[PDB]
């Protein structure tokens, strides 16, 4: 069960692109701020489908 | 009254100092020293009176 998000990735690259765009993820996650996330950045562009 | 006169409001930060006060001033330089990447600036609530 290493799948999260319900999508199929697993939790270390997750938390790796969390990292490595906003210094979040070593104090649980949210949803980061504005300003912080443009257009080509990671989260805002990531939709799970099943 | 003057919240001093009570003890136990001073004890439980409800009216008292604030965070940097009361704080070994060790810790208090610690924390400004990584605010960025290890936070610590809410594990203390510092109180406020009208």
């Amino acid at each position: 069960g290493y799948n999260v998000a319900q999508c199929n990735m697993t939790k270390d690259w997750f938390l790796v692109q969390m990292l490595a765009n906003y210094n979040i993820g070593y104090q649980g996650f949210y949803i980061p701020e504005s300003y912080k996330d443009r257009m080509y950045s990671f989260f805002r562009n990531f939709q799970p489908m099943s | 009254a003057t919240p001093s006169m009570m003890p136990q409001w001073s004890y439980m930060h409800i009216s008292g100092q604030d965070a940097s006060e009361y704080l070994s001033p060790g810790l208090v330089q610690f924390a400004r020293a990584t605010e960025t990447y290890f936070s610590l600036n809410n594990k203390f609530r510092n109180p406020t009176v009208a």
